[PDB]
RNA sequence: GGAAGGGCACCACCAGGAGUGGAGCCUGCGGCUUAAUUUGACGGGGAAACUCACCAGGUCCAGACACAAUAAGGAUUGACAGAUUGAGAGCUCUUUCUUGAUUUUGUGGGUGGUGGUGCAUGGCCGUUCUUAGUUGGUGGAGUGAUUUGUCUGCUUAAUUGCGAUAACGAACGAGACCUUAACCUACUAAAUAGUGGUGCUAGCAUUUGCUGGUUAUCCACUUCUUAGAGGGACUAUCGGUUUCAAGCCGAUGGAAGUUUGAGGCAAUAACAGGUCUGUGAUGCCCUUAGACGUUCUGGGCCGCACGCGCGCUACACUGACGGAGCCAGCGAGUCUAACCUUGGCCGAGAGGUCUUGGUAAUCUUGUGAAACUCCGUCGUGCUGGGGAUAGAGCAUUGUAAU
């Protein structure tokens, strides 16, 4: 947690460009989430530096790790609103397969209720993917 | 270098604290160099 | 059982940074590689918050700060009322004063003292019976505000009765607590 | 029998003063050997900040030798803090 | 109203002292010049890289979603080594190959508001009027506007008080609250402080002594170092001055007698004062081939007829040189690093080597600083004052010292 955001940056580059699906879920989620969550936490503003943004942006290729590993346990951690809003940025830039946006807007669904979700959720139906019958349902 | 806020105008740079002199008066009552003389 | 060095570091920590969230006390008891400190509270609705809010906050607090990994330590919550606001736990803390020796004008004194310094709009302690002298008595004791008519009576002053049994006779304890309406929430 | 140094500082005087009459008075109250609170200077900390000004600090130090077992300076240690 | 009167100040004058502007140079501004001499009026703006906000270039990475094509026999995305490649880094295609719609191209409302300036809301670091005389409650008398309070006098640093008197109350002022200074051989108390006595021990004259070594040889103590408790000062007292009132001045006693001196603290009446990388189908130029983001090199920010200014060093004999004596205090010091360094050897020195002590009233440290004291050389001669400028080499920190 003790590196530089560019340092995040290309480890990010290099840890989900070469891992695989559930290697790179627990690289974000153990070393992206808590460098995550302690670089808004610990500041006075709560804000976030452009490349630690453009870390999450480059762990989206694959879609598996990215889901499974940065979203799914920081909403259970506590997530705000600039959290929301560079990480949804994030979520609208790449290209996303659609099935695991579908898992992705079936698990953020079903989430307790909180403006930040409502802003991933917001991005999600900015696709308008093919999604499968239990992702509707879950709308 | 500003190392907290991002705030070099006026850095505090004697023993790598590094703060503003107008955030070091902000945190002024948390160290304890405060009003006597 | 935990040491009360660890307590009060916990109420260091948490008088610093529950500062309006209620913190009225701690309850703490351990059992096996399990300490569980539950923190005893003014109003828990700043506790629990909007779908589960405080404790979940404080835990990874305190994971986050204290170098915790989650599994050694966990952290519980309850509701109670404020010692202060709530006449029932300064009745019982009346009747205390009272079977120990402590006379009527020092014991509503330190009571009503400690309800101001709670945080209520007001109180009043009302003491009937007889002290040492055959003729019954009755004596008030009312500080700060309070309101008698109407619905804000079932809405914000708590009234509690209690019967102390003296070794002369019997010594009725009416505490009327005042809460402040701003704080009604 | 472990002969134990304990020194002690402090920003304010009131509450240095009453740990240090606490250790004299339960020390002696159990008949340890030890030596009096020898009371440091207290030196003055400050900043000259931007006329000028000065910011000052006064830090005062005491320290007390001690002559105790294991549990009586673990009792102590641990009940003192303050 | 350009009447006059007081404060009350060395950012004013007199008594002066040190001076600047005179010489050279350091440094800030202006001007010129440039490709840039980035930009404000000390900007913690000390300084080759960074910081850099400026130039000469070379570059990455852009642009979401929707939507028409394109398909796994291949769109393409990556691990590559070679041809590379100019100054460097990128970039393209030949394979060894992952390829796997992350497509690629061109578009359509805008994702991006890490493109933002304005409207509101809440509010804030330096604040500052750090409110030292005013306000209003009424009274009355006057169509309105106005009189009084807010005054003949006297007095205080003050609208602070006295007094007469269309008068009668209250608030914030102001005094006042906080924090500091000095004297305490009267307390209370010591190996992270010291003093003396005393053991062991070194030298010198010996007739007793002097100089000491000794982080435990023991003791006492705080005389000095130090932590507090208190105490004291409240103009104590005397005499002028003052309605002989609140008060001022001269003198004595006092550690302290000008409010013993300074600064922070409110309430009321001004700050668009400076942002928050704030929220709001907010208004609005584009929505991106812009670099706004990134880099990577090399020059700048220092350049010079000159002007505005502050400093350093001199013009010497109350002085320069050569020796000797060697007097302080505030600070400050290293961890998951190279700080402060004692000592010993080498070197003319710069410096180097080898260690050691100290995370600190302990070691650096007794910081053996400088000015100063004494004795010799000089002999008033731009001199043996000056040291600007320039040459030669040698070392240290820094990737890089032009």
């Amino acid at each position: 947690e003790e590196w530089s955001p560019h340092v995040v940056y290309e480890a990010t580059k290099l840890f989900v460009s070469n891992l695989t699906a559930k290697e790179s879920q627990k690289f974000i989620n153990l070393i992206l989430l808590e460098r995550f969550r302690d670089n808004i936490e610990t500041s006075e503003d709560h804000s976030l530096n452009y490349h630690i943004y453009r870390a999450v942006k480059k762990s989206l290729y694959k879609p598996s790790a990215f889901f499974k590993g940065f979203l799914f346990p920081l909403v259970e951690t506590g997530c705000n609103v600039r959290e929301a809003t560079i990480a949804g940025s994030v979520l609208a830039k790449v290209s996303v397969p659609a099935l695991h946006s579908s898992a992705a807007l079936s698990y953020l669904l079903r989430l307790p209720f909180s403006p930040p979700t409502t802003v991933f959720i917001k991005i999600l139906l900015d696709k308008k993917y093919a999604l499968p019958y239990q992702t509707v349902d879950d709308c | 270098q500003c190392r907290v806020c991002s705030s070099h105008t006026g850095l505090i740079r004697k023993y790598g604290l590094n703060i503003c002199r107008q955030c070091f008066r902000e945190k002024a009552n948390d160290i304890g160099f405060n009003k006597f003389r | 059982v935990a040491d009360g060095v660890f307590y009060a570091e916990l109420n260091e920590f948490f008088t610093r940074e529950l500062a309006e969230e209620g913190y009225s006390g701690v309850e703490v008891r351990v059992t096996p590689t399990k300490t569980e400190v539950i923190i005893r509270a003014t109003r828990t609705q700043d506790v629990l918050g909007e779908n589960g809010r405080r404790i979940n906050e404080l835990t990874l607090l305190v994971q986050k700060r204290f170098k915790y990994a989650p599994g050694t330590i966990v952290l519980y919550a309850e509701r109670v009322q404020d010692r202060g606001l709530s006449a029932v736990a300064q009745a019982e803390s009346m009747k205390f004063k009272l079977l120990n020796g402590l006379a009527i004008r020092r014991a509503a004194y330190g009571v009503v003292r400690y309800v101001m310094e709670s945080g209520a709009k007001g109180c009043e302690v009302v003491v009937s019976g007889k002290l040492r002298a055959a003729r019954a008595k009755a004596m008030k004791f009312a500080d700060g505000f309070l309101i008698h008519s109407g619905q804000p009576v079932n809405d914000f002053i708590d009234t509690a009765t209690r019967h102390v049994l003296m070794r002369q006779g019997v010594l009725g304890i009416k505490v009327k607590i005042m809460r402040d309406p701003a704080k009604s929430r | 029998i472990i002969k134990i140094r304990i020194t002690l500082t402090s920003t304010k005087v009131k509450q240095l003063e009453n740990v240090s009459s606490n250790i004299v008075k339960n020390a002696e109250q159990h008949n340890l050997v030890k030596k009096g609170p020898v009371r440091l200077p207290t030196k003055v900390l400050k900043i000259s900040t931007r006329t000028w000004e000065t910011y000052e600090m006064r830090i005062h130090k005491r320290y007390i030798d001690l002559e105790a077992p294991v549990q009586i300076v673990k009792r102590i240690t641990q009940i003192t803090i303050e």
